[PDB]
């Protein structure tokens, strides 16, 4: 009876040492990371009460129950349990009232105050990945508190180690404005991660070559310009910057008069990404909006544009021409006849060498300024590329089926 | 000669009731409370025209108080109660029961109908009972015990106990093996399966609070049989309510049919469409059906395939009727002929009621995006209904912006010129609207109704016209488009102009293929293949190989033979054609036209006999694309 | 005294009226063009047996008949019209408490 | 305390033994051959101890005698009979059972059984007979008549007609409408269905020779219940003809099983595999199970979904026990407490046959050929089994060619540094066979699984090890092949001299995979689309896209995760790998990337989210390779 001896060995597992949770492992999992805070977990269970009833089963659909920690999915003991394994563990597991449910009991035949008893085994996990895109995960050490984060343009206190393809260099507290971090001796992913820290949040963060110290590097620790790095970061405290239901748009608006010209600033600078976090800023504060009067959302709008037209240039200077169409196709969201919309986007495109869709624009550029001489000119550089293409692909295909015949002997 | 009563050998027909006649024990708790729902509307019914008859008392109830401890389940209620006369007859006689002999003593116009008649269903009480006190009090005769082993005989004495005034107390001392009826969990179970719908409140006295002396649950039928009520008259919040009370669903109910019939059999019904289907509405070969037969507000049975048919599942529902023939047990109905005017009934009704739902467009788009599998199941399981069901249905078409139109809207659209409803098939919108066989039907302006699961593939095996309208798949041979007599002759010489070529083509792919031809119904594509019209679609083949239970020997002889279509326009097949009457041999030709009907059976929605034998062509295009 | 336990079901050309009365005496029946009337002896007690039953539509008294058994009295009555389908046995929507179909021997045969 | 018997009213209780008993009348011809065969073994067992009780008459047999001008369904019998006495008390008694006093009179060593044990059978005449002569004569006692309508009464009386010598004749006088059962076709039903295998000739006498003034149909039951007997006597050919007897199948049983279970529950069996599966047989969805149960010889039901689970549907068999507890109108159990211990030991029993069976492999093919859908259905459904039913697999290899070898053969081969059995699933042999995914399990000589049947697919979600050996899906992620430290070196090295490329292929196939990777399961092809460990195969998404009633949105939520592999050692990847690393958005890459993607679906066993947007690939290449 395994779920009847959990109910007084194996490892304390509980956060408090309390004896509430308890595994008897009959099989070690593989590595020695345990599940993290914001983690997917993936695990196996079969499950038995202290009214001799079944709970519910991952093992009973040939599939494992999913789990986010910190949020948790269903049991408080469930939760601990994930945490605490190691992948391919086999285990019993104990769930002690404060852990099932307190008073509250559950469904289908789980009383107030219930014992609930496992058989179990840990499948696999994965972290949080703070975009979808590669560029930074995160796993959590412990949960903070708020419902609101220090995005770009607050002022921060925080605990960072930082280290450069693995290798520590720095073990400091530092404070600093966010959105600006080369300046303060801090990566583009940690101005990017604190967008979603709370109070007393401890994590490991793992940053993307895009998310290193951008074209400045730190040469004082060896860091190359845009060098890939992993960080321990406690969030201590912060003036927030501010959302949309916290501020109004209007000190987000003269904010963004300051911010655009700093962009511009490190654009002309050769600072591309630190202009990116300048017009990227702009982008976060003012897309977020909602409430306003029509003369508030049009200069909203406005702020959005002129920073998704120098977000466009400068993903383009950067080469991540992907990131220039993505800020051109909201720049005519905001205005679908912008002209330096329409042409940012043709160049993005064509630099792309999707040239059908890049015509496809500047055309439209020339319907909102037939005297737009570079629309003309990359019009031509459109149909240019079309027929290179053509030609190069007519040059390397031409008799294959011929040659094809002859090869075969 | 001589004449005899029969008589009955009483020690053999009282273990006939107890062994024999009932297969679950659980329905003792129906019986002594249809026992008791007859004792209520007895004197509910003569207190009508003397109101002094409830001098005794006036409130109308049942109660069931399970007594751990002395091991015994009492069920009481304020009934009219037993004289001493009535207990020696009516409990002491089998087969005799006092609510017919009621019943057949009264005028048409009386408004009560009484569960009772057979004169057993008490006895049913010594199933989970080893002995059973009636205690009862009548207006018209003093308190009396009646108590029972079943052993042959019962012994009636005059009562010094308890005061009940006028009502009946039935005190089952139950078996050692017996005690889970007296769980409050069992009895809730019981008692709302069995007999929530009974007239009178029935009243479950539980436990000591941790305080309370005894909670007793107030009503476990806390609800009404609403079915009985006139139809004009109940709204639809009060149709919700009873619906989340019936199902124990937390949703409302989408649309609602209620109804009666009236001749040899008289019956009233509620049938429900519910918000969703249930996640299971096909997977639960266990929960076959959804609808609920009751006879004078007590269940009858349930799960019976023969209420309506499978297609129908989906309903949520309640038949409720006054006069059908109950079997000995009452767990079933007897008589099978009448589940089949039953369901004539039930089918014919729910017809209606989706008929109705689909002049409310937008709830009819909230059922058809659920039960289109249902609608679609009919056409192929239903085929008297297949009629009406055809115009429930609502499929996406060429000449619809991403919405669905019935059959009937696109007979308003069609030129005139038209004698079919054109229609395609396969696995995605995407992939049917982008296919090559519509080519020419988006040139002409035709509409062409898309298919895409893969219940619609039976569907159309059975729905062969509509309106007089031939409903012709894109996907066979031979496609009659309204061409005119240009076209026509253009088609006559392109025939003429490549059957040089159809025969080169046809001796490289033999066997792979039936036959090669020209087109009259590709633009841009080069070639499809299509099949021939006695057997499988290029869709059902692929449906039919991943049927897991489906036997092969059929797949062979089923599976239509693939003919390759050719367009005569296309610079690919007027270069093959130049290409081919140079040299029939070539291996340049040989080569190009497998890879033509390779890229056709793909395009065409088959599988590859082998795809690696085709991708080590494509992989030998990309050596050239890179430069190896 | 009171009306007879009856039990009742047609055909196309007939309308069948079962009255359950065990070892019955005296029975006499009457068979008119809208109207059928039955009274009797019941064979436990004598108790005068008496229904009145005015026909939810026409029947023929020249091809209507009765027949008496130990066990119960049987009345076929002749439809006026073939193929008439009844859906009570009385001209009155009245619930006669004494009266139901047998469905031993219903069937829809419409 | 005044003390009463128990009595009964008579003209009620006969009523429910006509009306609310028996649902479906033709069980009258069953109860009365019963009390037949009674009367038949009564006689029969007077006779051992003393001969002298059959001088009146040698023969024991059953006539049935249609008369359709009397109207009247006569059945003889030359059992015991009943003096005047037995008549009196036994067809006078409602519930009083003869049979019943006569087998507990008998010394409990009496070889012998007896079907009747109500004492109620009889009077089920009464469903189809207007009204019942019994006339009858015994050893001990003059002729007598017995006669009633059931009309609470009966007459007896000293017949003196034509002499009996010793026995009964029933002499039913059928209802206006009851006349069906005196046609020979329906009789021939009831019998075949119902009395078959009665111990005594039903010979059935009807109208005339059109020349004999009777057709003399000399038995109903030319069989005879063969599994009464040990299986000990009984040779093949004898199981085969009875095989045909139950069945009306031409071809013998393929193998046989003859039960003879003891205990509480005690009864006999015989199941027979058929030579081929029937061509209905998963699709009958109204015949769950072959199975027919009988008690005594007498059939109590066929087609009860609790006998055996529906992977045994294909077994034609019957169950007969002496001690079964049925219901009032026998066509039930009482308890399905019953069934269940009567099904762990049918199931229990199959698995031992087909376990002797799979000895024999010439006998093993026949069977496995047709019924391997039901040991891979068995595999999926049945939790308790699958230890037992995966020895019953059988499969082919990649090291077997067409031959079938079970998964313990697998394990006899396996090299000692494989902990897992590899299998790969498709279309067809040759599809899997020559497939991507196998090509460095071929070169390592390591040995693959080739599942053919949509069903397998269900079964390896359930057979997820044999022996301690983990099944691994060859399509699936992280392919643990056990390679050298050399090898696991140098696809590190690889891994990290292509990780630009990979990241620059996710980006042109983005959302289209969760990942691109350089892997060790490939050898010639350049690239495969392999699946996530914890969603569906590419098989297992084209067959649930396939179930027509299956909600897509509902299961659909764990489609396939594709990862692209590369191979790193091909010319096509070596290249793309220059181009790739030179200009990250070369439109020959971009181009070249998704072709590369677009040929590894087909390869690998998925449909293309758009087969037209990939024919105008191949139709450009084509136009460009021509010159066009
Ligand atoms: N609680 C009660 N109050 C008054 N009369 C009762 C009560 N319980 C039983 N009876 C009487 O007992 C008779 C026989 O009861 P019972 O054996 O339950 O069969 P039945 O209800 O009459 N008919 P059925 O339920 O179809 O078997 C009833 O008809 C009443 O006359
Ligand atoms: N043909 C017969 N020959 C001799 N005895 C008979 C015959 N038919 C009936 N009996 C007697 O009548 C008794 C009662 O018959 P019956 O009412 O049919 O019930 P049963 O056969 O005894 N038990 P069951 O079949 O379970 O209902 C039998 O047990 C015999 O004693």
């Amino acid at each position: 009876s395994p779920t009847a001896t959990v109910a007084e060995q194996g490892e304390d597992i509980t956060s408090k040492k309390d004896r509430g949770v308890l595994k008897i492992v009959k099989r070690v999992g593989n590595g020695e990371e345990t599940p993290m805070i914001g983690d997917k977990v993936y695990v196996h269970y079969k499950g038995k009460l202290s009214n001799g009833k079944k709970f519910d089963s991952s093992h009973d659909r040939n599939e494992p129950f999913v789990f986010s920690l910190g949020k948790g999915q269903v049991i408080k003991a469930w939760d601990i349990g994930v945490a605490t394994m190691k992948k391919g563990e086999i285990c019993h597991l104990l769930c002690k009232p404060e852990y099932a449910y307190g008073s509250a009991g559950s469904l289908p035949k789980i009383p107030s105050n219930a014992t609930l008893f496992f058989e179990i085994e840990l499948l696999d996990f994965k972290g949080e990945d703070l975009f979808e895109d590669g560029g930074i995960i995160r796993r959590t050490k412990r949960k903070g508190e708020g419902y609101s984060n220090p995005n770009e343009g607050a002022t921060v206190e925080i605990h960072l180690e930082g280290r450069c393809g693995g290798r520590m260099f720095d073990c400091r507290d530092v404070a600093f404005t966010v959105g600006e971090g080369e300046d303060h001796d801090i990566p583009i992913g940690i101005d990017k991660a604190l967008e979603k820290m709370q109070r007393e949040e401890q994590c490991i963060l793992y940053l993307g070559p895009r998310y290193g110290f951008g074209e400045a590097g730190k040469p004082k620790f060896g860091i190359e310009p845009n060098a890939e790095l992993i960080y321990e970061v406690t969030l201590k405290s912060f003036e927030k910057a501010k959302e949309s239901w916290e501020m109004d748009t209007k000190e987000k608006l003269e904010q963004a008069a300051i911010v655009k010209e700093k962009g511009t600033v490190y654009f002309k600078g050769g600072k591309y990404m630190q202009a990116v976090i300048q017009y990227g800023k702009i982008v976060s504060w003012l897309e977020m909006e909602y409430g306003l009067s029509e003369k508030e959302s049009k200069a909203s709008e406005s702020f959005l544009l002129a920073a998704f037209l120098n977000l466009a240039m400068c993903y383009l200077k950067l080469r991540e021409y992907t990131k220039a169409v993505e800020c051109c196709d909201k720049a005519l969201g905001l205005d679908s006849a912008n002209e330096k919309g329409l042409y940012r986007r043709g160049e993005a495109q064509l630099l792309m060498n999707e040239f059908e869709s890049a015509k496809g624009d500047f055309e439209k550029v020339l319907e909102v300024n037939p005297q737009n001489k570079a629309a003309r000119l990359q019009i031509s550089m459109c149909q240019k590329k079309a027929k290179e293409h053509n030609e190069r692909d007519r040059r390397i295909y031409a008799n294959m089926f011929k040659k094809f015949a002859e090869q075969d002997a | 000669v001589e004449t005899f009563a029969f008589q009955a050998e009483i020690a053999q027909l009282m273990s006939l009731i107890i062994n024999t006649f009932y297969s679950n024990k659980e329905i003792f708790l129906r019986e002594l409370i249809s026992n008791s729902s007859d004792a209520l509307d007895k004197i509910r019914y003569e207190s009508l025209t003397d109101p002094s008859k409830l001098d005794s008392g006036k409130e109308l109830h049942i109660n069931l108080i399970p007594n751990k401890q002395d091991r015994t389940l009492t069920i009481v209620d304020t009934g009219i109660g037993m004289t001493k006369a009535d207990l020696i007859n009516n409990l002491g006689t089998i087969a005799k029961s006092g609510t017919k002999a009621f019943m057949e003593a009264l005028q048409a116009g009386a408004d009560i109908s009484m569960i009772g008649q057979f004169g057993v269903g008490f006895y049913s009480a010594y199933l989970v009972a080893e002995k059973v006190t009636v205690i009862t009090k009548h207006n018209d005769d003093e308190q009396y015990a009646w108590e029972s082993s079943a052993g042959g005989s019962f012994t009636v004495r005059t009562d010094t106990g308890e005061p009940m005034g006028r009502g009946t107390k039935v005190i089952l001392h139950l078996k050692e093996d017996q005690t889970e009826y007296l769980e409050e969990r069992r009895i809730k179970e019981i008692v709302k399966k069995h007999s929530q719908f009974i007239g009178y409140p029935i009243t479950l006295f539980v436990e000591k609070e941790r305080k309370e002396k005894y909670i007793d649950q107030e009503e476990l039928n806390k609800t009404k049989p609403i079915w009985t009520r006139n139809p004009d008259d109940i709204t639809n919040e009060e149709y919700g309510e009873f619906y989340k009370s019936l199902t124990n669903d937390w949703e409302d109910h989408l649309a609602v049919k209620h109804f009666s019939v009236e001749g040899q059999l008289e019956f009233r019904a509620l049938l429900f469409v519910p918000r969703r289907a249930p996640f299971d509405l096909f997977e639960n070969r266990k929960k076959k059906n959804n609808i609920k037969l009751y006879v004078r507000r007590v269940f009858i049975m349930d799960n019976c395939e023969e209420l309506i048919p499978e297609y129908l599942n989906f309903i949520r529902g309640v038949v409720d009727s006054e006069d059908l023939p109950l079997n000995i047990s009452r767990e079933m109905l007897q008589q099978s002929k009448i589940l089949k005017v039953i369901r004539k009934n039930l089918v014919k009704k729910c017809l209606e009621l989706f008929t109705e739902l689909a002049e409310d467009k937008e709830n009819y788009k909230k059922f058809y995006e659920q039960f289109s599998k249902n609608i679609k199941l009919g056409i192929h399981e239903d085929s008297q209904n297949r009629k009406k069901l055809s115009e429930l249905l609502r499929y996406y078409t060429s000449a619809s912006g991403d919405e669905m139109v019935s059959l009937k809207d696109y007979c308003t659209r069609m030129k005139e010129n038209q004698k079919h409803i054109y229609y395609i098939t396969g696995e995605t919108k995407d992939q049917v609207a982008n296919s090559a066989f519509v080519e020419r039907l988006r040139k002409h302006g035709l509409e062409v109704i898309y298919m895409i699961e893969p219940i619609d593939e039976y569907c159309v095996q059975q729905l062969k016209e509509f309106e007089g309208k031939t409903l012709v798949s894109v996907t066979k041979e031979g496609l009659e488009l309204p061409e005119d007599e240009e076209e026509k002759k253009k088609q006559e010489e392109k025939k003429t102009k490549f059957e040089n070529l159809c025969k080169i083509m046809k001796d490289i792919l033999e066997k792979k293929v039936e036959k090669v031809v020209v087109s009259n119904r590709l633009v841009t594509s080069p070639c499809c293949i299509v099949t021939s019209t006695y057997g499988w679609t290029a869709n059902m083949e692929r449906i039919m190989k991943a049927q897991a239970l489906r036997d092969n020997s059929t797949m062979g002889y089923m599976a239509a033979k693939k003919h390759l279509e050719i367009n005569p326009d296309h610079s690919i097949i007027e270069t093959l054609r130049q290409k081919a009457e140079a040299d029939k041999n070539d291996k340049s030709v040989k080569d190009l036209v497998i890879l033509l009907y390779e890229t056709a059976l793909l395009s065409s929605g088959f599988s590859l006999e082998d795809p690696q034998t085709h991708a080590n062509r494509i992989y030998r295009m990309i050596k050239l694309g890179l430069g190896i | 005294m009171q009306p007879a336990s009856a039990k009742w079901y047609d055909r196309r050309d007939y309308v069948f009226i079962e009255f359950c009365v065990e070892d019955s005496k005296d029975v006499n029946v009457n068979f008119e063009k809208s109207k059928l009337t039955f009274s009797c002896l019941g064979g436990s007690d004598n108790f005068k047996h008496l229904n009145e039953i005015d026909l939810f539509h026409c029947i023929d008294p020249n091809d209507s008949k009765h027949k008496r058994t130990d066990r119960s009295i049987l009345c076929c009555l002749r439809k006026g019209e073939s193929g008439q389908s009844w859906p009570r046995l009385t001209k009155e929507r009245a619930k006669l408490n004494w009266l139901s179909v047998d469905f031993n021997n219903w069937k829809d045969w419409e």
